[PDB]
């Protein structure tokens, strides 16, 4: 039941991909660790939430 | 449209009323949700629910308020500002339980020699701080829910120091959002700015928004519609100015459930 | 209905989810989810409670925010009997949970206890 | 056995692209704030740009990594007499919540509703309170998860401590930090940062005092208690222990943005108190 | 059904409202004809129309009225007697025009000792006799509709003869139907008989009858229910025995057009 | 090696099923308590009911998940004196 | 001798099935924990104890 | 039954004895199981077992007691209330172990002019509290 990834590497040694291993001990969801490999969404539904798409190089007002 | 149309002009059709616009600035949907009526996946109570349809999701105009260089701003909150209009508070209030989204048309005009920008805000959970410093939570049901009519912003927090006999009401401050935040960053929320030298008005489409599917619309209250002059009101030179805004509300896609016989609240 | 077989009758069982006034007369009470029943061989009459509530699971104690409404009996008609019969009987009430029914955040009771 | 592994928070943010002289119709620094929305713009629309292959990421920013931390929500005082004292041994109650602190609710209010599993981490230190001299053995800690509608209890020994059915943490002094986990127990589809309304509604019909209930208040328990004691019999030199309890957000998502807490906490509601409205600072419009 | 199932043994369900009964003489359809809504191809008024569904099309429970050896019969007329029920109510009065089904439920149960024959009538049009002599069709508005309560039969005609301040009202006679006819005949329109011996109540399922497709339920009755003793109530020996009469009512397939301001009657 | 992983205690609780109005011999809401059985009554079988998609489980109500916790059962006390006592 | 199984997962991150891995140290399976994966059953041996097989939507007594 | 048959109305047969009822509420079988012999998988005496049949599998009439307005209730334990019926007692004395099922039924007829009802209980284990 191993789960293995690959980890973003920042500074590398003077010493090709690298990973960690990871294992869940526990039934429940709760118990487990925060897996980080989340997603980023485009800020749209906030920043141009408008009925009527806009085009930058356009006049905002037609 | 080469053929003619417009971003400033709009027509809204909801049931057997309509509204018109030759000077709007584009028309805004809430977190991009478009309201909609409660999924099977979604779903709470089993009963068979209550949609008014038509004879409900249309645009009730609420009293119109007066526009000033003296004025610090006004506030609404939603289902409370529509509980007596038509069938749609009627069938509010003979259910435990109820949802709906709306469509927010805030009005008005002035002249091309009139100067002046308001502010107009969409705020989810709006909960508003309280006229005490010896108490908190303290504001009264009947306080914290004006109807129709709405409320308004102060320049200035004045604390109720009646200690014995307490107007138990709210104190929201125009620069802190009634609320202890920044009116600078009240624009993270759902809105849109009425500039005088560009708009008649401002259009809000809002989503049913909550921590839960369907809730009781008389204990609780999902929106709060708050405008604040960004740029104060100024005309010519007349020292004194005044002009009207009028403000026009539509329930949609909404629906209730658990019927029973009629609530009757104490208002008062 | 633990009365006589010669016996006959109406009652109107209610349930009213909660927000308003609650039922103190059957004009109110019928406004709401109920059953009118039927007194006849067929002994007893179940009148379903249906899961109607603002949020996913209510409070296991007293609480204004999680209520479940109000739950009321009244005379649709009239209990009717015979001479030489009882004027007077009694009627049972049970209790139970529908198919769709859970609980969840096991707990420590209050109905048991040891003082010392 | 192992299993291995669209826009991730971590992936490297747009690269800069090379931008030459205008003189067109193309009207990108023009726009409309009035319609609600938020110009689009970037560098090379409105200034003559070189090419830049960007590295840089939005992975510490993104909602789990801006929580990923434990944080301090309560500090709960227990302690264990000398058997002839005439005060009581002292055991602590405490109702759970994120509020009694102003860091991580400040952090937690920039969102209306969330959504997350919760870790809670205990940090117990004691300490001697008389200039005696006289020691004690090592101190045994019990701490017991009291849900609303449980037998609360009201005594450093009565018959509550026996935990049949509630969770219950035994720590052991001088070991490291206590530590568990709790799933997303809201009775609602996501925990409510801000509720504008009542747990009552006032009807005419029936007296005033019975309809009233507090502002933004919902469930008047929402989530019970944490009641903490010595499990140790009275000792003749008395020790002051203390209890501080750190909560950490995970698996954690969040809805609809707010502007953060500008003024002073004043309670567990969004009320602010005369004399701190007045955050901002001096400083001249025409002035670096 | 082999399987237990009969014709006295019944389970009604609108709404949120279920109705049982053990001891019923089966249920009457009206001219073969179960409610329904109005079609396009026989519709008049162009709005989006107005199905308040469950909300209003439910079981109402009116006053329980006491049978007795003096009872002549009693009244009542749809709408009319619906119109303070509820979300229908509220609905009907909203409209200026409305149109709707009925299910009928008669309640009145007694002992295998009691004596009895209750003619149940449901009347298209039932219109009326006056309390007047020396003029007619002058039963005023507020009389010929007492709503809930309903009204009652007389065994005998007694002439208004305050000329000076009219009682204005109707003297509906028992044995002519309230209207001129022979009661003996009142058979020829839809209706039940609830025999005390055989059966606890009576079940008529009424479609929306009228001249026209859809018209004002606040102006214009389209049912009329009548109850009158076909054979009088009798008990054992006693000289004054009494049983009561609860009659409940359920609106169906029941639809609203032009929507506008609520209508304020004089009823008084 | 590895080894992976009918109705499960944690498995969700039957959906609420769309019902509409009723004019028929069947009697559901009446029954006879007399004969030692609960009638398996629905809120669809007295009412007009909507479709809901049920999620909820009865995983934490099962045999071990009710008694899934370490209760305590007894308190035993002892000692260890200094030689000399008497005790 | 790896026993893996499936978590039935609540609350998810921002970040497929997921899950745990147990493992048996001892040979007396007293010592071993709980699986948690039980097993329901229908009511019917006690709310519907009798004999002839009763139809909800037919007269309980006939 | 179209052709008659009814809850109500049953006949019950066992050895020597029958019992008829027209006015019966159907009838209950304890935990949906039926009594059976105790099989070889689950067996644990050795020695050929005692099977009486229908010496003792049968019907056994106790003392008739009297309900009254005053009534509290009444109390009866198996096997002890037919250690003195007929061959069943003599088997059940005779034999250092013995396992036996039941057929129990409680008659109480009056008129469709009387009221009441007794909630007839089967408890397994009943064990009930002392008077100190
Ligand atoms: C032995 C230790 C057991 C620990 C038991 C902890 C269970 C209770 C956790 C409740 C979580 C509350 C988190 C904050 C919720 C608030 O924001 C609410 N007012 C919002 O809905
Ligand atoms: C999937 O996990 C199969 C590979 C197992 C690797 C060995 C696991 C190391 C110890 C795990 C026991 C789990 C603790 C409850
Ligand atoms: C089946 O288990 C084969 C896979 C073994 C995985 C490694 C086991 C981890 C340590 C186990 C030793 C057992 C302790 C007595």
């Amino acid at each position: 039941g191993a789960q293995v990834s690959s980890q973003k590497v920042g500074a590398h040694e003077n010493s090709s991909t690298i990973n960690y291993t990871t294992i869940n001990y526990y039934r429940d969801s709760a118990s487990n660790a925060a897996s980080k490999q989340d997603f980023s969404q485009d800020p749209s539904k906030f920043t141009e939430p408008i009925k009527d798409v806009l085009i930058k190089t356009a006049p905002m007002l037609n | 449209e080469a053929c003619g149309y417009s971003d400033r002009v709009l027509q809204l059709t909801l049931g057997n009323s309509t509204i018109t616009t030759q000077e709007a600035a584009n028309s805004v949907v809430a977190y991009g949700r478009w309201p909609e009526y409660l999924r099977d996946s979604e779903a709470n109570p089993v009963d068979q629910p209550t949609e008014p349809d038509v004879a409900a999701c249309r645009f009730y105009t609420l009293d119109t308020v007066s526009w000033t260089k003296e004025s610090r701003g006004w506030w609404w909150k939603l289902p409370d500002a529509l509980r007596d209009m038509g069938l749609f508070g009627q069938n509010m209030y003979y259910h435990y339980l109820g949802r709906s989204g709306y469509t927010v048309h805030v009005q008005c005009n002035a002249s091309k020699f009139h100067q002046g920008a308001l502010g107009v805000f969409a705020v989810p959970e709006m909960c508003l701080a309280g006229d005490s410093n010896t108490t908190t939570m303290h504001t009264s049901y009947q306080n914290a829910n004006p109807g129709e009519k709405g409320g308004t912003f102060t320049g200035t927090f004045t604390p109720d120091n009646n200690q014995t006999s307490p107007a138990r009401r709210f104190c929201p401050v125009d620069y802190l959002l009634g609320n202890g935040t920044l009116l600078g960053n009240a624009f993270v929320f759902p809105h849109q700015i009425i500039n005088l030298r560009t708009n008649n008005c401002a259009t809000l489409v809002l989503p049913y928004v909550n921590s839960l599917s369907i809730d009781s619309m008389v204990k609780h209250n999902n929106w709060g519609i708050a405008i604040l002059p960004l740029a104060p009101l100024n005309f010519a030179s007349e020292s004194s100015p005044e002009i009207p805004i009028t403000l026009t509300i539509a329930p949609m896609c909404c629906e209730f459930n658990g019927l029973r016989n009629i609530t009757l609240p104490r208002l008062q | 209905f633990c009365g006589s077989m010669m016996a006959t009758g109406k009652l109107l069982v209610s349930y009213a989810p909660p927000g308003a006034d609650p039922p103190k007369k059957r004009k109110e009470a019928m406004l709401g989810t109920h059953v009118i029943w039927d007194i006849g061989l067929q002994s007893s009459c179940t009148m379903v409670v249906p899961w109607i509530s603002n949020t996913t699971y209510r409070q296991t104690i007293d609480d204004s925010f999680t209520e479940g409404g109000y739950i009321s009996v009244f005379y649709q008609t009239r209990i009717v009997v015979p001479l030489s019969t009882p004027r007077e009987m009694d009627i049972l009430g049970f209790v139970s949970a529908c198919n769709d029914f859970s609980v969840r955040l096991l707990r420590d009771t209050t109905h048991i206890e040891q003082k010392a | 056995g192992s299993s291995s592994t669209a826009a991730t928070s971590r992936d490297a943010l747009p690269n800069t692209e090379a931008s030459g002289p205008t003189h067109s119709k193309e009207i990108p620094a023009l726009t409309a704030v009035e319609t609600g929305a938020t110009n689009p713009l970037v560098p090379s629309d409105t200034v003559q740009t070189r090419h830049v292959v960007q590295h840089r990421s939005r992975s510490e920013s993104s909602i789990e990594s801006f929580f990923a931390r434990g944080a301090c929500v309560t500090i709960m005082t227990v302690d264990n007499p000398a058997s002839t004292t005439n005060k009581d041994k002292l055991f602590a109650v405490w109702k759970i919540t994120y509020k009694d602190t102003v860091q991580l609710r400040r952090k937690l209010e920039f969102f209306t509703y969330s959504r997350f599993d919760m870790e809670l981490t205990f940090v117990v230190t004691a300490n001697f309170t008389e200039t005696n001299n006289g020691h004690a053995l090592n101190q045994v800690y019990q701490i017991m998860y009291v849900p609303p509608g449980a037998p609360v209890p009201e005594k450093w020994d009565d018959y509550t401590w026996q935990t049949s059915s509630n969770p219950s943490i035994f720590y052991t002094y001088g070991t490291a930090p206590a530590r568990i986990s709790v799933p997303y127990v809201g009775i609602s589809n996501a925990y409510s940062h801000f509720y504008d309304g009542f747990s009552k509604v006032p009807l005419k019909d029936q007296s005033a005092a019975l309809g009233d209930s507090l502002y933004g208040a919902a469930s008047l328990n929402d989530f019970g208690i944490l009641a903490v004691r010595v499990v140790n019999d009275h000792n003749p030199t008395k020790v002051t222990s203390k209890i501080r309890v750190y909560l950490k957000p995970k698996h954690i998502r969040v809805w609809c943005p707010r502007p953060p807490r500008a003024v002073a906490y004043y309670g567990p509601g969004v009320d602010y108190k005369d004399g701190t409205l007045t955050p901002l600072s001096t400083k001249d419009l025409t002035t670096y």
